[PDB]
RNA sequence: UUAUCCAUUUAUAGGGAUGAAUU
RNA sequence: UUUGUUUUGUAGCAAUAGUAAUUCGUAAUUAUCCGAAGUGGUAAGGACUAUCCUUGAAAAAAGGAGGGAACGGCUUUGUGCUUUGCUACUCUUAAUACUUGUAUG
RNA sequence: GAGAACUUUGAAGACUGAAGUGGAGAAGGGUUUCUUGUCAACUGUGAUUGAACAAGAGUUAGCCGCUCCUAAGGGAUAGCUGAAAAGUGUUUAAAGGGGUCCCCGUCUCAAAAGGGAAACAGGUUGAUAUUCCUGUGCCAAUAGUAUUAUGAGUUAGAUGGUAACAUAUAUAUAAAUGAACUCCUUUACAUAGGCUUUACACUCGGGGUGCGUUUUCUUUGCACUUUACCU
RNA sequence: ACGGACCAAGGAGUCUAGCAAAUGUGCAAGUGUAUAUGAUUCUUUAAACAUUUUACGCAUAAUUAAUG
RNA sequence: UAAAGCUAAAUAUAUGUAGGAGACCGAUAGCAAACAAGUACCGUGAGGGAAAGAUGAAAUAGUACUCAGGAAUGAGCAAU
RNA sequence: GAUGUUAGGAGGGCAAAUCCGCCGAAUUUAAGCAUAUAAUUAAGCGGAAGAAAAGAAAAUAACUAUGAUUCCUUUAGUAACGGCGAGUGAACAAGGACCAGCUCAAACGGUUAAUCCUUCGUUUGGUGCAAACCUUUCGACGGAAUUGUCGUU
């Protein structure tokens, strides 16, 4: 909830970062997305 | 009491421990930070996750003509520390903002 | 019983038995017991079993970069003395 | 953009000074990036590389100095020692392995395995 | 009794005739 | 220094803040903010009384007491101790200065 | 807006009805918060909405917690078992602290509801606030040496009060000698029952302000009339 | 009685060991060059070739619990 | 000639790395995995564990332009 | 004997196909099942190496005798074991691959431990661009050791 350990917080942040979509410019030279409600991080 | 004939491990390399450049990464824009700069002479800096308040203060002293009364910090969910730095009354954050950029 | 064995009882499922595990990063550190289910974390030993071949394969030496081991491979082939560069120019 | 061959000749203080300047420059670039700019965003990479180069040069100089300091003297720091697979380090030196009990040595000296061409 | 075993304690004076208590 | 009378103070915080108004301007002024009481819902405290073959945690931390160890400072002489001579001393907070790693969170 | 029963605003009519779809938190979730966009899919009807999609942003503490203490307990040290793995935790230990050699003495984790240094009000953001701002405090540190001041005491350690006990009001009650070694107390405690005291809530009547009713009636009905920690 | 809604693809007497019979083939009181060696053998060659300038198997004799 | 000890070779290798081969498999096959595969995802957990290859010679030919559409798309006398 | 953050070092964990120790089942087979079988297997625990282990006869033979170990061909599905059921089952010889032997202890040397190690050194060399290595013999100052080091066989 609203009191995390630092490690957990960092993990959450990491997950969030992972979430974001392919930078579109790359496509000129993703399947692991997760929606917070349907698939859990299972931490 | 130790008296080793030679020391075990001698890191001859330049220190890896974070200097001013590396500790404090960049100021924040964003409307919030701009507002802060305007109204209550608080400069917002993104910093390394392993910056302390003391350390941040030191960095600020070194990197700019800044004297800081108080520094609040927080760990952002992007893996950066955001340090809210309230300047002493002698300085105008706006002027210092201008100086930095 | 509204909190009966099925759905009602799944409502009372909060509170982790396992958390993250320093060492394995695998959310299988039994908090109350203070022991990782896939490591034996406090035991200085990895807790792997010949009866779990799949398990064995999914955490062996090859699986994950080998920061040092990889670097040392080829050295035998080269057989260069340590400390030695090539000739300049 | 400073490449290493220029930097080897420089003294350590000078190198340090250079490095600090480079770091400052990098910081400036970062600040610019943070602010709404993309003018010299691509300049940063080069600066970073330069910094790295400088660090490398300085580090090697330091290592050399250390080596000079600890030349011979039986024991040394474990850094400056022969970093080498643990087993090899443990292993008996070839000479040690060779070393023969005196009688055996004598025997070897007297009756060595001869060459003898059969016809 | 000395092996062995059990107990007891800070291993605290060898055997007999409703205060304080320390340098 | 104690008695009598009066004027203040929402005791300080405190009206500068809030609230409800009223205007005036393209943020400022003004006026208000106070005299009686009941109900006993909630909480806390108090003093008690009762029940138990149920008598209802511990420690960090703090305090108090008992006890009487130790005992001024400076100057001079001899091997921390003893002798000789003089009277501002022992505390105590607060500030200030200076070296000692940069002596506030 | 291309398009609206289910997007927005207003006007009605309703419901939740302080055991609330109201305010706060815990577990759990993890960015779902927020603004700007926005509609391929999803939002089992529609959809311009959205907890969807995209871009950015957002979480500020000496005082709120964790952090310290110990609890049921856990993991270990000594041993001792056991082929080991493990199993037991003073069972036959040479097991770090306190004073000026003596005297104590397993370690460590285990409470985000037990124990516990200290914070309140108002304001402010698109999104944070006992955390920022203004103001007002509080707590704990604060090394030595030297000056200053502040007061005590002595010309080596105050007095009062019959007593219960009281007294340092200096910016601020700071100071009333105290070692070893002891002994207490606080920490520190069940449930029930009523009784009482205070605050909060509610209400009543009066004064003051505004709004409401006004075919008729109503000195009227409603709102506001506030006051924190700290001393 | 059971299985079968439909369609596509996958989907079940195999491989080794040792024995036998059948049949083919070679040689025949022999037969099989077994390991291994050797070669002017070396993409194929992990095959093919060779057998030192009385090995062993099965057969050639049976029978007995056995000395035989 | 027990109750002490050492010792190369011929031997083994379904592990790892690197080579090389095949009367082997050819994307429901072959490793679970030809692809960001021990990945996603499920399970408190020990564990479980997928699907998913092919445009063309060349996208340095990946759909310009016009019309109708709110747009998707559609159409073309237009186009690679 | 404790004690040391004394000086110097070592162990710990990962990985396992082959390998070495333990520990150790049952499904299964026997048309049931109980000994047997599965199997001195799987799992478990520990430990090594490029291989490991074994190994230089307290061996086999009964010959005209061989001569460490290992491995292959065989002996041999034989001797033997076995509710003599199911089933299990070697060894020697023979032919090869490969072939390597040894040192402690004990005996002997006291007109003398000749040994051994730590630290500090000293000065000829060799390859290297350096870094490092490679060897060379010479003392000291320590210790260890007569409860036994070294040589001799
Ligand atoms: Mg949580
Ligand atoms: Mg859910
Ligand atoms: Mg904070
Ligand atoms: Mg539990
Ligand atoms: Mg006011
Ligand atoms: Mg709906
Ligand atoms: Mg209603
Ligand atoms: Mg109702
Ligand atoms: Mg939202
Ligand atoms: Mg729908
Ligand atoms: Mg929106
Ligand atoms: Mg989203
Ligand atoms: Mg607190
Ligand atoms: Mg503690
Ligand atoms: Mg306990
Ligand atoms: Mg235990
Ligand atoms: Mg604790
Ligand atoms: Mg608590
Ligand atoms: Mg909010
Ligand atoms: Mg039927
Ligand atoms: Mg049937
Ligand atoms: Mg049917
Ligand atoms: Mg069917
Ligand atoms: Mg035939
Ligand atoms: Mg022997
Ligand atoms: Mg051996
Ligand atoms: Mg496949
Ligand atoms: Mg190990
Ligand atoms: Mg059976
Ligand atoms: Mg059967
Ligand atoms: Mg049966
Ligand atoms: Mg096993
Ligand atoms: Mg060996
Ligand atoms: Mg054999
Ligand atoms: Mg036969
Ligand atoms: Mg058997
Ligand atoms: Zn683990």
């Amino acid at each position: 909830g609203s009191i995390k350990r630092f490690r957990l917080k960092q993990r959450l942040g990491k997950c969030r970062r992972q979430n974001r979509p392919v930078p579109h410019w790359y496509r000129l030279k993703n399947t692991k997305r997760r929606h917070w409600r349907r698939t859990k991080l299972g931490l | 009491a130790r008296n080793p004939k030679c020391p075990r491990i001698v890191k001859s390399c330049h220190s890896k421990t974070l200097d001013k450049y590396g500790l404090i990464k960049y100021p924040l824009t964003s409307e919030k930070a701009m507002k802060k700069i305007e109204e209550i002479n608080t400069l917002v800096f993104m910093c390394d996750k392993r910056a302390n308040k003391k350390n941040i203060k030191k960095s600020v002293k070194n990197l700019f003509g800044i004297e800081c009364d108080k520094v609040n910090v927080l760990n952002t969910l992007n893996g950066d520390k955001k340090a809210y730095v309230r300047l002493s009354g002698e300085h105008d954050a706006l002027e210092v903002a201008n100086k930095i950029g | 019983g509204k909190a009966g064995k099925g759905t009602g009882s799944f409502g009372k499922r909060n509170g982790k038995t396992h958390f993250l595990c320093l060492r394995c990063g695998k959310r299988s550190y039994h908090l109350q017991k203070k022991k990782c289910a896939s490591c034996g974390y406090p035991s200085a030993k990895k807790r792997r079993f010949n009866w779990s071949v799949k398990a064995k394969r999914r955490n062996t030496t090859g699986t994950g970069r080998c920061r040092y081991i990889k670097t040392l491979r080829r050295k035998l082939k080269n057989k260069f003395t340590e400390g030695s560069t090539p000739k300049p120019k | 953009n400073v490449k290493a061959y220029e930097l080897r000749t420089l003294k350590k203080k000078e190198l340090l000074d250079k490095l600090d300047e480079l770091k400052k420059e990098l910081s400036g670039l970062r600040i610019s990036k943070a602010l709404g700019n993309s003018a010299k965003n691509s300049k940063i990479h080069g600066v970073r590389k330069n910094v790295a180069r400088v660090l490398t040069v300085y580090n090697q100089k330091r290592k050399m100095e250390l080596r000079q300091l600890y030349k011979n003297k039986k024991f040394k720091p474990y850094n400056l020692r022969k970093k080498l697979t643990k087993n090899k380090r443990l292993q008996l030196s070839p000479k040690q392995k060779a070393a023969m009990t005196l009688r055996q040595k004598k025997k070897v000296q007297n009756f060595p395995q001869r060459k003898y061409l059969v016809v």
